[PDB]
RNA sequence: GAAUCUCUUUGCCUUUUGGCUUAGAUCAAGUGUAGUAUCUGUUCUGUAACAACUG
RNA sequence: GUAUGUAUUUAUUUUAGAACUAGUUACUAACAUUUUUUUUUUAAAAAAUAAUUAUAUAG
């Protein structure tokens, strides 16, 4: 129901700009085709372009220095024409230099593609927004939201279910106790033949190797508290 | 605040429901195997009790002609009422215990059954080619909670164990609308507002939801009050403003139904807690609670 | 509304063998399962 | 000098990224009908006092 | 479509709101079957060509 875009390359607007930072913050420089899909209308190696010829904030967009203008002279004069190489040498992206040094020698139609898209500035956009930038917006935070696999996702679904559960299990016990029969709790099977129950022991009980000292009293008024806090919470319910 | 109180039931009342449009006399079904009608007028005494089942009484309901009424209980069987004479239309024993039962509004006749085994029985009073069984429904998975008929006589709702809501057309087995959420909870009881474009339900995680009863129906938040325990009645006003719910502990709690607030929160005698929760159409401000205590409260 | 598996008889041409010959109830039956296939309910509201 | 309450820098970090390889690999142009999600628009805003009994 | 997992108790253990309305996007679904070669003008003109399909797909 859209039509096939066959051909994506466009001009990069303000709201493409901002999901691809948005999406390299989360996706991380070396997935571009994860990021290109977040976008629509661009692609992978113009998400690429994009960002490592204007979106990087290592980039040097300033004005040139006079030392550094003389030694762009001095290299394009040395260099013929081998503008990545001088770009290299002057740690400043290549089209800025190419601009530059058709300053420095001086003193497009419409339905044209334009090759040089992604070094180029932005478009700000109109006051309210157009619909499908509605929707790409709505589905990139669809999906910058999401940190889960499928286990995971599903052991959240899981608990919330078990509890529930656990708590219609004790509501028919509360209504079958005012009727006066006293259903008492079923416990969960085991899954294999030496699964552990934890009631019935203290499971691997370490006895705290006595000493000098002496513990009789202490051990008399423990017992008596448990005792009663036990017998607390038999009448009165905690 | 309430006024007076009934010498409702030993050991609790279950279920208690008003008739439908002028409400002069209530009945409640108790814990102690006894059915009893009283008047809300007059004399407010018992003008006629009934000995039912063996076990305890589950719930009640109203054929909304109003002769006969339904009763449900904890030995597996059904009965209905005649509220006049007292005497028994039919009777009948089921597989498993039954959670809920309603009648229909068009038809006297026609009326539904959810057990705790994941089915809707529907039967009816004419036929007698099998037992009356029209009709049983099987898409729920777990033990059902409530269900509750449209006012219109078309299409009813059941909700269940298994955290999800369906919606039937009247006798067709298939529902047409499945409420599953990820995050929700399931809901013991079902009600529909009176201005009958919402019907809302009191969810598990102590609040109430509401959605359409139009098409497309879709889920306001009712919330203020823990009934996370052992699953209360809810009712609305009878000019469709106010709901009112209770809690587990002893309390009632009136919202206002067209902006969500909590106007009041009334306490009750008893140090039980409180389920049913019924209110008077006819005459307003007039509400009913009662719960595991056994007298049946008549608050304004 | 069945709850049972079972053969139920409908007689399609309602009464129209007594005053329509029977070969052209058949294409009048054409003629009204083609609007229901068709349009679906400006049929349906047609009948009604 | 010393205690009680309360706020700043300074320590503590206390819900504070838990393997491998060929970046592990490939590619996001299908119609109807249906389910789920969300998103736009319109209108309206009985109480008190006095006389009498205390059961 | 598999794998794999989950659900299925009776034989009784003593006492800020209210209402109305319709389409746009994504995703999912073992759920479902209106010809070929041109030419020409600005709808009409030309030329042309021939007893009838699968129940089969899995990590």
């Amino acid at each position: 129901p859209p039509v096939p875009i066959y051909v994506k390359g466009g001009v990069w607007t303000n709201v493409e700009d901002q999901i691809l930072k948005a999406a390299v913050q989360k996706y991380g420089t070396h997935q571009w085709s994860k990021v290109a899909s977040l976008l629509q209308k661009k692609t992978a190696r113009q998400s690429e372009l994009r960002w490592n010829e204007y979106l990087n904030p290592k980039l040097n967009f300033t004005e040139f220095s006079k030392e550094e203008d003389a030694q762009l002279l001095d290299l394009a004069r040395e260099l013929p024409n081998q503008w990545r190489t001088i770009a290299d040498m002057m740690a400043r992206p290549a089209q800025v230099c190419v601009e530059r040094y058709n300053r420095l020698l001086e003193s497009l139609k419409a339905g044209d593609i334009n090759p040089n898209a992604e070094t180029q500035m932005a478009r700000p956009d109109n006051g309210d927004l157009e619909d499908e930038e509605k929707e790409m917006l709505a589905e990139a935070r669809a999906r910058l939201l999401n940190t889960q696999g499928k286990k995971a996702t599903r052991k959240i679904r899981e608990r919330m279910l078990e509890e529930s559960k656990r708590i219609a299990e004790l509501q028919k016990r509360r209504e079958l106790k005012q009727a006066g029969i006293n259903v008492a709790i079923k416990k969960p099977k085991k899954k294999y033949g030496t699964d552990i129950d934890y009631n019935e022991d203290i499971v691997y009980e370490q006895a705290p190797m006595p000493g000098i000292y002496d513990t009789s009293t202490e051990d008399r008024q423990i017992k008596k508290k448990f005792e009663q806090f036990e017998r607390k919470v038999n009448r009165k319910g905690l | 605040k309430v006024i007076r109180n009934y010498p409702g039931h030993p050991e609790g009342t279950t279920a208690l429901k008003f008739l439908p449009k002028t409400g002069h006399l209530i009945l409640s079904g108790g814990n102690d195997h006894t059915i009893k009608i009283w008047d809300f007028y007059h004399d407010y005494e018992c003008l006629r009790d009934f000995q039912g089942h063996n076990k305890p009484i589950k719930a009640l309901r109203f054929t909304e002609d109003c002769q006969s009424f339904l009763s449900s209980s904890f030995d597996r069987s059904v009965k209905i009422w005649d509220t006049e004479t007292g005497k028994v239309k039919t009777r009948l024993h089921l597989n498993s215990t039954p959670a809920d039962v309603e009648s229909r509004p068009t038809n006297p006749h026609e009326f539904i059954v959810g057990l705790s085994n994941s089915k809707i029985l529907h039967y009816d009073d004419r036929v007698s080619e099998n037992q009356g069984l029209v009709q049983t429904y099987d898409h729920h998975l777990s033990s059902i909670l409530a269900l509750k008929y449209f006012p219109d006589g078309s299409k009813f709702i059941s909700s269940s164990e298994d955290k999800t809501v369906r919606i039937w057309e009247n006798q067709i087995n298939v529902p047409i609308k499945q409420i599953s959420d990820t995050a929700q909870h399931s809901m013991p009881f079902l009600n529909v507002h009176p201005s009958q474009n919402y019907f809302c339900a009191q969810s598990m995680d102590n609040r109430i939801y509401s959605f359409s009863l139009k098409p497309k129906y879709k889920r306001k938040i009712f919330k203020g009050h823990s009934s996370a325990g052992y699953g209360i009645s809810l009712a609305f006003s009878g000019d469709g403003r106010y709901i009112c719910s209770g809690d587990s502990k002893s309390r009632l709690f009136t919202w206002d139904w067209n902006t969500s607030r909590l106007l009041n929160n009334i306490k009750i005698p008893g140090n039980k807690p409180i389920t049913q929760v019924d209110w008077h159409p006819q005459e307003t401000s007039k509400v009913i609670c009662s719960g595991a205590a056994g007298k049946i409260y008549v608050c304004d | 509304k069945a709850t049972e598996p079972q053969m139920v008889l409908f007689n399609i041409y309602d009464d129209w063998l007594d005053r329509i010959s029977s070969y052209t109830a058949f294409s009048r039956l054409t003629l009204l399962l083609r609007a229901l296939k068709t349009n679906e309910e400006s049929a349906k509201m047609i009948l009604l």
